[PDB]
RNA sequence: AGGGAAAGGUGAAAAGAACCCCGGGAGGGGAGUGAAAUAGAGCCUGAAACCGUGGGCUUACAAGCAGUCACGGCCCCAAGGGGUUGUGGCGUGCCUAUUGAAGCAUGAGCCGGCGACUCACGGUCGUGGGCGAGCUUAAGCCGUUGAGGCGGAGGCGUA
RNA sequence: UGGAGCCUGGGAGUGAGGGCGCGAGCGAUAACGUCCGCGUCCGAGCGCGGGAACAACCGAGACCGCCAGCUAAGGCCCCCAAGUCUGGGCUAAGUGGUAAAGGAUGUGGCGCCGCGAAGACAGCCAGUCGAGUGGCGCCGCGCCGAAAAUGAUCGGGGCUUAAGCCCAGCGCCGAAGCUGCGGGUCUGGGGGAUGACCCCAGGCGGUAGGGGAGCGUUCCCGAUGCCGAUGAAGGCCGACCCGCGAGGGCGGCUGGAGGUAAGGGAAGUG
RNA sequence: AAGGGAUAACCGCUGAAAGCAUCUAAGCGGGAAGCCCGCCCCAAGAUGAGGCCUCCCACGGCGUCAAGCCGGUAAGGACCC
């Protein structure tokens, strides 16, 4: 989960370590690097997580 | 449609009609849950906290049940210590009924 | 159940060449590619890393004074079969290998280790003598 | 002088396979007896090691206490199972003896069967009952023929 | 209020210890050496994480199950999960990647002393020359001193404004530890129509041993009975059902005459 | 062994840090029966299985349609002697 993640968000700018980091802060306790199969099934999708996850970040 | 729900310490994706297993709930045979535990939609909702305010998922329970048998078994070498035990984890089976988010 | 699991897709070829670089620090990212490190059907168990041409072998840069004092090693099954020689000499004559051994030392070492050590063309260049695809990466 | 084994079993009944066929014979193949002949004669049942034939999966760039976890392919009844194993993760045999053993320390080729905390009489705690300031009989005698009675010599206890 | 304590009694094993830290003796301020004393871990936690591998060094005391979440030592360039993350310094030996007396204008940072228009510190008659010159002494990092026997290597590849060393800062990965959800068993506590069933809370690594529950084998009473050729015992198969487990049912084939409940009793009992 | 290249101790050029001097700190030359290649031998299971010359080519009959198909060929190759 968390190999496959890195790739998909560092496909985005950001890394693995930052991208958590956000999502912490940015309220969201889901995620559950299991259903970070979103990474493959609705990228529309993840791509909002990770602009959630860079507000909280920068 | 789409939606992330929560119960039995573990979270899952729902849709429609379907479901598998989810961990013994306090449910009565044929009655109806809904597990407002939700996150995610098929239109882009997120969590502002962990959970979306106006959101749920209802469901009907078809029963319960008893897994496949595994068998536990221990050993340590030189000192005559082996331990056989038989454990099967229960169960609870659901079919998804709508997600009124 | 969740096996996000992949479908067997295209395997993509690529292009590259910091002729100008230091190697390890470029040997390290050839790796992740060829293995499928970098896209997230990664599957451990099953090679669908990039195939991957480098062109313009030789040339790289080496830090420090490492010519003379990197000494590269081969045993025969033999009595005093030992062979000692230095990075120098290995430019000299087969630098191909220079950046080929750097590789091999980063992939795991099953039979798929040796299986992606396959999917990667070294050529002391430029020109890469197969032409059919090759998206350079810069 | 002395030591000293192994080895039991067709079927209710021999009705124990005339006759034909291949073979020097031994064996078989038809036929026939029988409820049954993988009950056909060192023949009831016929387990395991061990040796064959046929079929599915699988293997000739690999590396191992031989398995386990996960994916993936093929093969057989169906949204689930069973068989097999390509790749990936993880993994120092059992027993004894020892401060310490995968150990290059002891024993064991493999399978089956035999194989080691008992009984008597005292003793001492515990415990389920009987009767209690008392409780209890031994040898024997009378009955039963898988019936129980009687018998206070004696013994423990009451300073 | 603790798997604390004290009193009386039944059953033991042990009486060969070992490493580490600290305090002494013996020894040579030698030994995985040896003697005692205080503590710990292994023993019995060769169960789990870190340490390349490894009983006792660091982390941590493993009832079971989950394709959930937080951590610990140690880690985040690839092998290998997570920062080629941010800011300031040092080091050019691959030091790092394991050695001393003693040597050296290696470097970088501090010194406080000579004496410089009685303008020689370095150079050719002292004039020109026109300025920085020497002197020990501290601190950081490195250099020589450095020769042993099968093929080498910091675990490997490979690293030089680092992937080394020093000092800050934020974030992630990471165990059988801690949470989440479900289940078991034992205690304690609640109900108290004691229901042996519901609710709550703790405990459950284990060698020598102590204690508690069960399962199975042979035989006896139950028996002048009950099952049995419409198939006993035994044998061969199963993905099914019930038990934590030893086990017990169910079904199909084989076998051809024996088998024996509920509840109890003996022992050539695994 | 000739021979060619790179080196060890060691011998030099040019040259500052440090107006002098110094083989060194940027560079450049000499220099061993030793190192590399050269001589002789093995070698493409070098699963990274190489290259050059020459040859032989037809579907003839059937499945999850190029053998996973059986039976005759071709250039060739065995058997027996």
């Amino acid at each position: 989960w968390i190999v496959r993640i890195n790739a998909a968000c560092r496909q985005h700018g950001l890394n693995y370590s930052t991208f958590i980091h956000g999502l912490k802060k940015a309220g969201i306790e889901v995620d559950r690097k299991n259903l970070a199969d979103l990474a493959v099934r609705e990228p529309q999708v993840f791509a909002e997580l990770v602009e959630r996850a860079k507000a909280a970040q920068g | 449609m789409f939606a992330i729900v929560k119960t039995g310490g573990k979270q899952y994706r729902v849709e429609p009609g379907l479901k598998l297993r989810v961990e013994k709930l306090d449910a009565e045979p044929g009655a109806t849950v809904e597990l407002p535990v939700l996150l995610l939609g098929g239109e882009k909702t997120v969590v502002g906290t962990p959970v979306v305010e106006g959101a749920s998922v209802v469901a009907e329970v078809l029963g319960h049940g008893r897994g496949k048998k595994i068998l536990v078994s221990k050993f340590k070498a030189k000192v005559q210590y082996r331990r056989k035990k038989g454990h099967r984890q229960p169960y609870t089976e659901l079919l998804i009924k709508e997600i009124r988010g | 159940m969740k096996t996000y699991v992949p479908k067997q897709v295209e395997p993509r070829w690529v292009l590259i060449d910091a002729e100008g670089k230091t190697l390890g620090r470029l040997a390290t990212k050839i790796a992740t590619l060829l293995r499928g490190k970098h896209r997230p059907d990664w599957t451990p168990n099953v090679a669908m890393g990039d195939f991957v041409v480098v062109v313009n072998a030789d040339k790289i840069r080496v830090t420090g004074k490492k010519l003379e004092q990197k000494i590269y090693t081969r045993y025969s099954g033999y009595p005093g079969g030992l062979k000692k020689i230095p990075l120098e000499k290995m430019l000299a004559t087969h630098p191909e290998r220079v950046l080929e051994h750097a590789v091999k030392g980063m992939l795991p070492k099953g039979p798929l280790g040796r299986r992606l050590f396959k999917r990667l063309k070294v050529y002391a260049g430029p020109d890469h003598p197969h032409q059919a695809q090759r998206p350079e990466k810069l």
